[PDB]
């Protein structure tokens, strides 16, 4: 009884980092996207800088 | 006519404390149950509690 109710713990536990894994996916592409149109418009010797 | 009759059948000390052993342990395995069913409710619980 004491396993099956450990199993049970860790399936609720999955389903909620599966939500938090989509919503941060949400935020990268955002990103992505912000910084695509910055690089674009004007230059690439500016990241090198920061790098 | 007698019906003869065994009054007493006493054994020495020795053969007393063998005889009474046989019960002894009869009495043991009761508490060792009662025993057992305690811990496995109270596995039961803290699981619970774990989950």
């Amino acid at each position: 009884q004491s396993q099956i109710l450990k199993a049970e713990g860790e399936r609720q536990s999955a389903f909620l980092q599966a939500e938090a894994r989509e919503r941060s996916a949400e935020a990268e592409a955002r990103a992505t996207k912000m910084v695509s149109e910055a690089i674009a418009s004007g230059d690439i010797q500016a990241v090198n800088y920061f790098v | 006519v007698t019906r003869i009759e065994i009054r007493d059948v006493r054994p020495p000390a020795e053969l007393i404390s063998s005889m009474n052993a046989q019960m002894k342990a009869e009495r043991t395995k009761r508490a060792y149950i009662l025993e057992a069913e305690g811990i496995r409710q109270a596995e039961i619980l803290k699981a619970e509690g774990e989950k």
